[PDB]
């Protein structure tokens, strides 16, 4: 590297091959004075925002615009200006072709000075005719200027073998230019006289002139291939204004333009395109004994020396320059940190590197000196830039072998903390409700009212209300009542009653509705009435007439539904009003409203029909009353619970009212209700731990996000402090997903490391003593601009895949089965073993896989072990011992790799586990439990050839069945006791998915259940 | 200890005062003059001058 | 009419205590917001210089 602002050299390039240039012909003079469409002496420049022409660039046929544009009088639009220039060049064209014939002067030379001053005197109307016959040059180039035809000091004056000219107006400002930073810069090249040029023969005569001439403002040379012979540049005190912070004079403007041109040429050098000049920089000659150290001209002289040497910048320069980027470059160059290169500018001669790729010292002779004593440890090849993307991209770390303290990582992340900012929340739960249903069976069992579990007594807590409000606010739906009513009708029209052989209900039942909210932003009724009358549910029969009741209707009447108001009796009624709003926050008044509302609903049912109840708060009186009253007088019933909100409500459905029947509650209903209250308790304990909806994160909670911000100067090997910071965030994050972004933050290129913390990451971070450190190379290679995004709490939007769901299932049952202080063994650990995140922090591992992993070896509190030995073999468990075997997904993987069956793989594995010392074990087998279903797009079946063929993973393996597994297991161990685990229908596993901040998309978890019943596991003790 | 006054009183920043127009009396005089400018500018009252 | 008749500003600017005749803002919201944009751009360049 960083000279004052950083540059990315790493090698250095230069244009090697060179175009030798042609010279003037008068045929070419007429050709480019005729402003053709293909070529013309001007070229427009435009804005980068509107693409409107705000400046023009002109060249060789005209340079003599040194007079004032008030004297010239050009218009303001580019089209009128260019046709004006066309017709004035046409008039002067006719004049000069009058005075010179093309036939005799077909191929004779000219003074370019006389040509430019001729077109300038014609545009300024300043009596060009004395200048006219000096057009065709004599034997030499400059003696016609020394022996003057007419002395014209308004254009050029002589000084005794030294010619002074006033080169002006390389560019020309159009009036729509308004010093916008997105507008292109001008470098003070549009003023009257930005500098003066001293054309003469030899540098010795020119320096003998400079003995007497002033050299206050510095003098600039070109030294490579001058425009019209060897000369100098004498800038004046006119300054550049178009950079808003910085005000630079003329000489700094010219040197900055030339050095940026050399920076452009150093990138485009591809060893095949010869350019028009070998180098570009100017090399200040006599001002070094005038101005001194730590001046802007001196610093740009240093940069021009490095540019002539052939260095390349850090930031990729634009093709079209802007005042914004130019002022940013000037702010970077006047910053700090004086030098790291061994190079310094000189006045005696110019210097190029000993290993420079430029050949300009051998190309032209005078002025260019090769140096031998100065050497560079850098490379030779070119450099390329990477293609920027507007989206944030993922990154994955790789661990080295060194380690520092986790307290050092804490100190560095406290230094680099950018925690207090509000993230975007998202949604924890998308999709639809879940079918949780049970029917009444007559010959099933019998239970009593007092046996039923209830709501927990810690229901009205502020923390419970906090969790349920967090869940109901995080969850994303359309209309919840729409979802609930569609679910309850699709479960209501399923089975048949024992009296009639046909079905439950038919088409045209003349139904009634209770408790209409009637506010749904349009269609002022519940949103199932019109699609259910049209039959859009496609699993129901359409009714005949619909009446909506309740004290919030729009079309019906408003009636207190608790007190019995008699109305017309209908074959089917549907209650939807709660007992909370009509209640006054008491379980007693809630139960009494259930009593009265159910009594009115029974007495208004048109007997032989059915009704549906919803119950928010069931109590002993509620269950005992409905068992003593309704269950005798009903034919059949139904109780279901679709689930979009964390609540204790269920949907009770009756069938065949007012017929007596010996009928009580059953143990299947009991298991359903036990599991319902249990999954309520588990999901409430999940929602109690999660932070709120609209909070700000500060790294205080165990779950949440974390970001830090560092800046990277060039491709420099960055410091150990930032390395400890990034590796400490890696140890904080625990091998989860992370995204980065690279963008110029407000004048400096910044780096962001965006990911999320978890309690499993916390136990991982507490597991290891020292944190390992990472490879900086994977971050230091990137040179593209990764545009950032807002911080979101949830990366995933569409929902977790069912394979992520089964991985979460498996991780949960392994973490539940493992205990604290235990040696384990993981068969098929995968790329990164999640068993490090599952087990407690004090229990060691003996884990091994065929896949070579990159886990941090060493610097642990309790020891780890990582190796590869082709685990389906013997001899090694006699070496290393364990207590409990965890073989997840490696059975089918090894069987598909070795093309062998599950029977042979399992008997070999149970043989080498008879070699083992473990008493308990649990492995991932692939056994069908239910009748196979050939799940669409995830799991199809195969009867004969006995395969599965996952199409999502593109994977395939056989399956073995539980009786053959029992045969092999009892042939190995005559003492073992096997327990097949049931499927996690109580949703205990859901905390490990929620605390990792990932939504679920409940169709995926339905497919996950239907899949987990096709590859379960078991628990086998060696005793029993 | 306190004294009541009809006009806002910002204290002197400097001890060498010099004229500026950033106060309430100049704003008052300017708005009064602006209304009389509108009053002579309206085409209904006098075009007659 | 859903036409912008008032604006609400906050934390980066509160010092508008002087008279709007001394300030001189235009009457349309679009011209006012681009005027505020370019004046904040000029003061932005000044404070980033210093
Ligand atoms: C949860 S809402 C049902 C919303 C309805 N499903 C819908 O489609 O919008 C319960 C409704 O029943 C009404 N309600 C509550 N208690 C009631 C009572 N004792 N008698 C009549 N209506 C009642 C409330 O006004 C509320 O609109």
């Amino acid at each position: 590297a960083n000279v004052w602002g950083v540059r990315l050299a790493d090698s250095l390039s230069s244009p090697t091959i060179e175009t030798r240039t042609r010279h003037y012909t008068l045929h070419d003079f007429y050709s480019d004075l005729d402003a053709s469409v293909g070529k013309e002496p001007w070229r427009p420049l435009r804005n980068q925002r509107t693409n409107e022409i705000v400046a023009v660039q002109l060249f060789r046929p005209l340079q003599g615009l040194v007079f004032d544009t008030q004297l010239y009088g050009f218009p303001g639009t580019f089209s009128q200006w260019e046709q004006f220039m066309k017709e004035k060049l046409r008039v002067l064209k006719y004049e000069v072709l009058r005075i010179y014939p093309i036939s005799t002067y077909n191929h004779d030379r000219v003074n370019v000075f006389v040509a430019n001053a001729l077109v300038g005197a014609f545009l300024s109307n300043q009596a060009f005719y004395d200048l006219l016959p000096l057009l065709i040059v004599n034997d030499t180039m400059i003696s016609d200027l020394l022996g003057t035809g007419a002395a014209l000091s308004q254009f050029f004056q002589s000084h005794g073998e030294v010619l002074e000219v006033a080169a002006g107006r390389k560019y020309l400002q159009m009036n729509n230019y308004s010093n916008d930073d997105d507008d292109p810069p001008l470098f003070a090249k549009d003023l009257s006289d930005y500098a003066k040029a001293f054309y003469s023969d030899t540098y010795e005569v020119l320096d003998r002139f400079f003995w007497t001439h002033d050299s206050s403002a510095g003098v600039l040379v070109h030294y490579d291939k001058p425009t019209n012979g060897n000369h100098y540049i004498l800038g004046t005190l006119t300054q550049m204004v178009s950079a808003p912070p910085h005000i630079i004079n003329a000489t700094d403007a010219l040197l900055l333009e030339s050095c940026l041109e050399q920076f452009a040429a150093n990138v485009r050098a591809r060893s095949a395109q010869p350019v028009t000049r070998l180098d570009q920089c100017y090399h200040l000659r006599w001002g070094a004994q005038y101005v001194g150290e730590d001046s802007l001209t001196y610093r740009l002289g240093v940069l021009s020396l490095l540019a002539t040497n052939g260095y390349q910048l850090a930031r990729p320069i634009p093709k079209q320059l802007t005042n914004r980027w130019l002022s940013s470059f000037v702010s970077q160059v006047v910053s700090d940190g004086i030098n790291e290169t061994p190079l310094w500018p000189q006045e005696r001669y110019v210097q190029i590197a000993y290993d420079s790729p430029s050949v300009v010292d051998g190309a032209t002779q005078y002025g260019y000196v090769r140096r031998n004593q100065l050497r560079l440890g850098m490379r030779i090849s070119a450099l390329q830039s990477l293609s920027d993307t507007p989206a944030p991209v993922q990154w994955l770390p790789q661990y080295t072998i060194d380690q520092v303290a986790v307290d050092e990582g804490d100190a560095m992340v406290s230094q680099l903390t950018q925690l207090p900012l509000r993230p975007d929340y998202g949604s924890i739960w998308i999709g639809e409700a879940l079918s949780y249903y049970v029917d009444y069976n007559r010959s099933h069992r019998v239970v009593l009212s007092s046996e039923l579990p209830q709501l927990p007594d810690t229901y009205f807590d502020g923390d419970e209300q906090y969790g349920r409000s967090l869940f109901s606010l995080a969850r994303k739906v359309g209309d919840r009542s729409l979802v609930k009513d569609t679910a309850v009708l699709k479960h209501a029209y399923q089975a048949i009653d024992p009296n009639t052989g046909k079905e439950y209900l038919r088409a045209g039942q003349s139904v009634a509705y209770f408790g209409a909210s009637a506010g749904h932003s349009g269609a002022d009724q519940p949103l199932v009435i019109e699609p259910w009358m049209q039959g859009k549910i496609s699993g129901v029969p359409p009714p005949s007439s619909v009446r909506q009741f309740g004290y919030d209707v729009a079309k019906g009447a408003i009636v207190d539904l608790a007190r019995p108001f008699p109305s017309g009796d209908y074959q089917f009624v549907y209650s939807d009003v709660d007992q909370v709003v009509d209640g006054h926050d008491d379980l007693s008044i809630s139960s009494g409203l259930v009593e009265s509302l159910l009594d009115s609903c029974v007495h208004a049912t048109a007997p032989g029909g059915s009704f549906v109840m919803k119950i928010n708060f069931p109590t002993r009186t509620v269950w005992h009353y409905i068992e003593q009253k309704i269950l005798p007088n009903v034919t059949s019933y139904m109780l279901i619970k679709p689930f979009v909100t964390n609540n204790v409500e269920v949907f009770f459905v009756a069938f065949g009212v007012h017929q007596q029947s010996a009928l009580t509650w059953t143990s299947g209903v009991y298991f359903f209700l036990v599991d319902h209250f249990y999954r309520y308790e588990t999901l409430s304990a999940i929602s109690r731990q999660l932070p709120s909806f609209g909070y700000v994160d500060d790294g205080s909670s165990v779950t949440g996000i974390e970001i830090i911000s560092i800046e990277n100067p060039g491709f420099s090997n960055m410091t150990q402090a930032a390395r400890v910071g990034i590796s400490g965030l890696c140890a904080n994050v625990g091998n989860a997903r992370k995204s980065i972004a690279i963008y110029e933050s407000h004048g400096a290129r910044v780096l962001t490391i965006t990911s999320r913390r978890s309690p499993a990451s916390a136990r991982r971070k507490a597991r290891l003593r020292y944190l390992p450190l990472i490879d900086p190379r994977s971050l230091e290679v990137q040179a593209r601009t990764i545009l950032p995004s807002n911080p979101v709490l949830f990366d995933n939007i569409n929902g977790a895949s069912p394979h992520v769901c089964l991985t979460m299932m498996y991780n949960f049952e392994v973490s539940s089965a493992v205990y604290d202080g235990d040696v384990v063994l993981d068969l098929g650990t995968g790329p990164e073993a999640k068993i490090l995140e599952l087990i407690p922090s004090t229990s060691p591992v003996t884990c091994v896989d065929i896949r070579p992993t990159a886990q941090p070896n060493g610097c642990w509190n309790v020891r780890t072990t990582f190796l590869e030995l082709d685990y389906l073999s013997d001899g090694w468990i006699t070496g290393v011992r364990g207590d409990i075997v965890t073989c997840m997904l490696s059975l089918g993987a090894a069987a598909a790799g070795k093309s062998m069956t599950f029977d042979a793989a399992f008997q070999q594995l149970v043989r080498v586990l008879t070699r083992s010392t473990a008493n308990v074990l649990l492995i991932q087998v692939n056994c069908p439990t239910d009748v196979i279903r050939t799940i669409k797009g995830y799991l199809e079946i195969d009867q004969t050839n006995k395969r599965y063929k996952f199409p999502k993973f593109g994977r395939d393996e056989p399956y073995s069945d539980m009786d053959s597994l029992e045969r092999i297991c009892r042939a190995a161990w005559p003492n073992c006791s096997i327990t097949w685990v049931p499927l996690s229908y109580d949703l205990r596993w859901t905390k490990l998915a929620l605390l990792e901040s990932t939504t679920l998309s409940s169709a995926s978890v339905r497919i996950a259940e239907l899949m987990y019943k096709y590859m379960p596991i078991m628990r086998i003790d060696i005793h029993g | 200890e306190v004294l009541l006054l009809p006009i806002d009183h910002q204290p002197a920043n400097v001890t060498t005062p010099t004229l500026d127009f950033t106060n309430e009396l100049t704003n008052w005089r300017a708005r009064v003059c602006e209304l009389m400018k509108n009053l002579v500018d309206n085409q209904r009252y006098q075009p007659g001058w």
